[PDB]
């Protein structure tokens, strides 16, 4: 079962999403059912390390240009049933010709800020709906490449703390 | 009409290209 891999991405997307609500002080457990830490694991904690991995890199993106991570509902029409139009579009020009772990991490954070934006306008129906879209995107679209690249596990190794670290060390500047 | 999504993704794409460079290879 290859599609099963989603099991890790599902919580990935649900976890990351919640991580975003935290910044805005949003009860992520009032939309889906984010019980708590520890979500299945028959080997060790792959998905766990995978989640954090995306969190780190995702921080690098937001820190780079939070501008893009601003009010998105004010620009386009975000409503239950129309949100699909946007996603399909954004996702199109986003992963048109190229994916890589890079676009992946940014993709997770993408829906993150977009979620808090919707819920803020009394529109949570798009929240969960988006979370599933982000995950299924892999099982449906971002799949053959995920494995070919070396499986979600490979991602962890490539963009692991070691990766995001170097970049932050040679980009953040610090001074 | 949809100004964001379309452009929204485009802008995000650029940052992506730069987002990665050392990790890969």
């Amino acid at each position: 079962m290859s599609m099963a891999m989603s099991q890790s991405n599902r919580e990935l997307v649900v976890d990351f999403l919640s991580y975003k609500l935290s910044q805005k002080g949003y009860s992520w457990s009032q939309f889906s059912d984010v019980e708590e830490n520890r979500t299945e694991a028959p080997e060790g904690t792959e998905s766990e390390a995978v989640k954090q991995a995306l969190r780190e890199a995702g921080d690098e993106f937001e820190l780079r240009y939070r501008r893009a991570f601003s009010d998105l509902t004010s620009q386009l029409h975000i409503t239950p049933g129309t949100a699909y139009q946007s996603f399909e579009q954004v996702v199109n020009e986003l992963f048109r010709d190229g994916v890589n772990w890079g676009r992946i991490v940014a993709f997770f954070s993408f829906g993150g800020a977009l979620c808090v934006e919707s819920v803020d306008k009394e529109m949570q129906v798009l929240v969960s709906r988006i979370a599933a879209w982000m995950a299924t995107y892999l099982n449906d679209h971002l799949e053959p490449w995920i494995q070919e690249n070396g499986g979600w596990d490979t991602f962890v190794e490539l963009y692991g703390n070691n990766a995001a670290a170097e970049s932050r060390k040679g980009q953040e500047r610090l001074e | 009409n949809l100004w964001a999504a379309q452009r929204y993704g485009r802008e995000l794409r650029r940052m992506s290209d730069e987002f990665v460079d050392s990790f890969k290879k």
